[PDB]
């Protein structure tokens, strides 16, 4: 994606890295408080592009 | 309305501390002096005892 | 901050507070495995 892209160029990606850990736990965290096994597709992309 | 050890030690303890704490002044009690006191309540039965002591005193 | 910094009132559950004594009149402390959701979760 562009974010990527742009992350790179001016520099600094570990901020899109830990914003990107920060979301994924976050969508855990309400993947675990109702019971729901399957991660979603968002997440499977976070993880990805991480 | 019930006692155990714990109410009762909470309520020992809370008694001390206050009692110290209005010892180094830091503690402002207004609010429980004046409606323990009640300068409304007191002027009411100043003005009751009057009327009763004249009511006494005008039977005779 | 300058003044008094309690303010006792004759209220018991803010006087009681004020000087720590908050929980020590209560039986027992309130905590998170007590609900059956959180058990059905874990």
């Amino acid at each position: 994606g562009d974010d990527e892209i742009e992350n790179f160029r001016n520099g600094t990606p570990d901020k899109l890295v830990s914003d990107s850990l920060l979301k994924l736990k976050r969508l855990r965290k309400e993947r675990i408080l109702n019971k729901v096994l399957k991660p979603t597709t968002e997440e499977r992309e976070l993880y990805f592009k991480v | 309305n019930n006692v155990t050890l714990k109410n009762l030690t909470a309520f020992q303890l809370l008694s001390q501390r206050e009692n110290i704490c209005e010892l180094l002044n830091l503690v402002e009690s207004t609010e429980r002096h004046n409606s323990i006191i009640n300068p409304e309540r007191q002027r009411m039965s100043l003005e009751e005892m009057k009327k009763m002591l004249d009511a006494l005193k005008n039977e005779r | 901050s300058e003044k008094k910094p309690i303010k006792i009132s004759a209220d018991f559950n803010a006087k009681a507070k004020s000087l720590g004594l908050e929980s020590k009149f209560s039986n027992a402390t309130k905590t998170a495995l007590g609900d059956p959701d959180t058990e059905i979760r874990i």
